[PDB]
């Protein structure tokens, strides 16, 4: 169980911010092209 | 022999290293340039 849901949780800046960051992130991460 | 020897020797000066370069006054951010991991905006 990982419960990516989070449903017993609330806010909202927060969270918003969050799935900002993760794809800003993510894709940033993609853009590197690391042969790694 | 009066001239015993006679010593011959070269000279060379080294060379200039020169470039090309662009300037102009009115313009875009980059001014001149010589003739995509984009990690510039994640900072903002």
């Amino acid at each position: 169980i990982k419960d990516p849901a989070r449903d017993p949780q609330y806010a909202e800046n927060e969270v918003d911010e969050m799935r900002i960051q993760k794809d800003l992130e993510l894709e940033q991460y993609k853009r590197s092209s690391s042969k790694s | 022999q009066c001239n015993e020897d006679n010593v011959e020797r070269d000279i060379q000066t080294e060379e200039i290293e020169t470039r090309e370069v662009w300037t102009q006054h009115p313009g875009e951010s980059t001014v001149v340039s010589g003739g995509t991991s984009d990690a510039v905006v994640m900072p903002k």
